[PDB]
RNA sequence: CUUGAGUCUCGUAGAGGGGGGUAGAAUUCCAGGAAUACCGGUGGCGAAGGCGGCCCCCUGGACGAAGACUGACGCUCAGGUGCGAAAGCGUGGGGAGCAUAGUCCACGCCGUAAACGAUGUCGACUUGGAGGUUGUGCCCUUGAGGCGUGGCUUCCGGAGCUAACGCGUUAAGUCGACCGCCUGGGGAGUAC
């Protein structure tokens, strides 16, 4: 979630150590934490509360996105390859 | 929370919890502490059962 | 060569034909303040040279079809 | 300043008018080395400094003559949004032309004499008096 | 993984069986007042290291049984 | 390029929820429906309606102490789509506390209200004073404790403002960007 799995999937994407918060790092911890996030509401399914939590960050993922295409759009495809978007 | 000696010191004799109006003192913790006081069998129910 | 009034292309699905829309400012006439205002006007050109999404050049010429009369000259932009 | 610097600015300098401090200060582009470079120079205020390198920065003296200071009715007119991009010949002279007006010429910001002198205007930047 | 606590209630006449249904509850640890009664007991608490589902095993084994009781599992960070 | 914003580390506090069972300080009938006495408050959570037994389960937001790197990536909103106090109604049961279904769970409609901070939102600036609560740096910590220094919420008050009454560093004060809305009362939240 936060921690464990977070700490092997940082150095996947970054372009050299510690470069965390970069667009391409960033949407792919993103990304990743919203399909896993899904399996907590591929059930229970009454959490109405929580459920804009979810529904902030799947915006903002669409936010950074075009922070991708607004500036380089090899790296956009790049990533978009990598994890299968839209 | 599982301490029988710095627990039932701040119960009263009533059996109910202090109030920390009275007792002036950590109660946040003391009070959920004390909330789930009731099943550690170092204690009664209440003082009148 | 008249302004050679810049412009985009919006959409491509007719047969050598395609539709630009041009970025203008002006004054709004009474309040004074500046409102991005666009048209949207057909544009004969025959190679189907330029994509959808391009910036273009454009001059007038003879109306040829209804609707349009205005050829392309020459394009500044890749989709 | 979030979404207009100057403005935010004209804020900052006129609440040291209220309760008459001594200096002033506030995060300084370099379009703000140029506000007050004509504030000092028509006699509005004295003295400014600026400083830092990341932060650049300015130490702005105020102007209070008595209890009455001496900043008095400062204004921004061009406000973004609402540019009002005046001609020469209609030109604001602020109260009767006793104070001066801030216009964003092309020769720089320096306006009282672009009336005659220059000869370009621009877009205000704010009145003052 | 995370650490956890036991806590739970023990029968007084068959506090005879506490160390036999440890070692029954020990193949989780190796695999990683009227209340009808006296209210005179021993109790045994031990803090615990097992993962989420190593644990779940553990107390759907207690409807079962009629010494204990309740049961309680907590935490200490 | 680093301050707007944002991810990571790391701790901290908590009626944020969802499910699962649990179960008495209490309480009618011959079994069980209910839900807190205490803590319970000027506390505290959350975008609001709201939400209080206890433990674990999946999840939600905020906070602090440092570092690190992203280099404007943001703020706002017509329509739009969700969450929507009661009742009512639908279909499927129950029947104590006690209103004879309904109230209660549940699957569907219904979007209603003092859904009244009768105070859109974010940002930056300006005399303040006392209490709330959450931290955590320095300081014989030599301590219940000081100076700071974070965050939100109270209580009285300067200038300024307001028709007054009053607001008053959580604004309504000086401003900037953007959205909702009003233009005399009745007929009327009605005719089609």
């Amino acid at each position: 979630l936060s921690t464990e799995a977070t700490a092997k999937i940082v150095s996947e994407f970054g372009r050299d150590a510690n470069d965390t918060g970069s667009t391409e790092v960033q949407v792919a911890l993103l990304t990743a934490q919203i399909n896993h996030l899904q399996g907590h509401f591929a059930e229970h399914k009454k959490d109405h509360h929580s459920r804009r939590g979810l529904l902030r960050m799947v915006s903002q993922r669409r936010k950074l996105l075009d922070y991708l295409k607004r500036k380089d759009v090899a790296r956009y495809t790049r990533l978009i390859e990598r994890l299968g978007l839209r | 929370y599982k301490d029988i000696a710095t627990l039932k010191n701040y119960i009263t004799e009533s059996g109910k919890i202090v109030p920390s109006r009275i007792t002036g003192t950590y109660q946040r913790q003391l009070a959920r502490a004390i909330k789930r006081a009731r099943y550690l069998s170092l204690l009664p129910y209440t003082d009148r059962h | 060569k008249i302004r050679t009034l810049q412009g985009r292309v919006v959409s491509d699905k007719m047969e050598k034909s395609i539709v630009v829309a041009i970025e203008r400012f002006v004054k709004h006439p009474i309040y004074g303040k500046f409102i991005k205002r666009t048209t949207k006007l057909h544009v004969h050109d025959e190679n189907n040279e330029c994509g959808i999404g391009d910036v273009v050049e454009i001059r007038e010429c003879r109306p040829l079809s209804k609707t349009k009369s205005w050829t392309l000259v020459r394009v500044v932009e890749k989709a | 300043s979030m979404q207009d610097p100057i403005a935010d600015m004209l804020t900052r300098i006129r609440n040291g008018q209220a309760a008459n401090k001594a200096a002033v200060t506030m995060p300084s582009s370099k379009l703000k080395v140029a506000i007050a470079n004509v504030l000092k120079e028509e006699g509005f205020i004295e003295d400014f400094k600026v400083e830092g390198d990341t932060k650049p920065e300015l130490e702005l003296t105020l102007k209070y003559f008595q209890g009455k200071a001496v900043v008095e009715s400062i204004q921004r007119v061009s406000r973004p949004g609402l540019r009002i991009y005046k001609r020469k010949d209609e030109l604001p002279k602020v109260m009767a032309g006793l104070g001066i007006a801030v216009v964003s010429t092309s020769k720089g910001v320096m306006t009282d004499r672009a009336a005659r002198q220059a000869g370009l205007g621009g877009e205000i930047i704010c009145y003052v008096a | 993984m995370r650490h956890y606590e036991i806590v739970f209630m023990v029968h007084p006449d068959q506090s005879e069986q506490v160390p036999g249904m440890i070692e029954r509850y020990t193949a989780a640890i190796t695999g990683a007042y009227p209340i009808n009664k006296l209210h005179k007991a021993h109790y045994v608490l031990m803090n615990v290291e097992a993962p989420q589902e190593v644990i779940d095993e553990l107390e759907t084994t207690f409807r079962f049984n009629d010494a204990v009781i309740r049961s309680m599992v907590m935490r200490t960070k």
